[PDB]
């Protein structure tokens, strides 16, 4: 209900099929999430995966969300003054595919997942731009 | 459970 204000304000603008608050530092678990959505059942070893030493092999092998499997597109989650990394979700069965943007505070991550034909770059302002709030904010 | 946020989130766009 705390954190859930800030899954809706991802949400308000009309852009996201799901956000989600995650932490990731002093443990790794889902904050808040959309209900019904594939960030709800992040788990903490897909969580390891986005976060951990390990920066080349989620390239060969994706990697999932909420045992969606996804392939990276960028990771600059460790790049300081930038921490985001874009992601897509794989079609399977004909379905659209959907861009993901995850943005990295001192200890929480922030997802957002695009509806069909939403474009990155503006997912990626968009967890870029709470993420750095969080982080200016201690957290 | 986690620690309560900071503060509301920043002003919706
Ligand atoms: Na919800």
């Amino acid at each position: 209900a705390g954190w859930q204000s800030y899954v809706d304000n991802l949400m308000c603008d009309g852009c996201c099929q799901e956000a989600a608050i995650v932490g990731y530092c002093d443990a790794k678990y889902v904050w808040a999430a959309t209900a019904g959505g594939v960030f709800q059942s992040i788990t903490p070893v897909e969580i390891d995966m986005i976060v951990g030493k390990d920066r080349e092999g989620f390239f060969t092998n994706g990697l999932t969300l909420g045992a969606k499997k996804c392939s990276v597109i960028r990771d600059s989650l460790y790049v300081d003054g930038d921490c985001t990394m874009d992601i897509r979700t794989k079609s399977q069965g004909g379905e659209p595919t959907y861009n993901v943007a995850v943005g990295r505070a001192g200890r929480v991550l922030v997802f957002v997942m695009g509806k069909e034909g939403v474009h990155g770059g503006g997912l990626n302002k968009k967890a870029y731009s709470m993420a750095k709030y969080l982080r200016d904010s201690g957290f | 459970g986690p620690p309560p946020p900071p503060g509301p989130p920043p002003p919706p766009g």
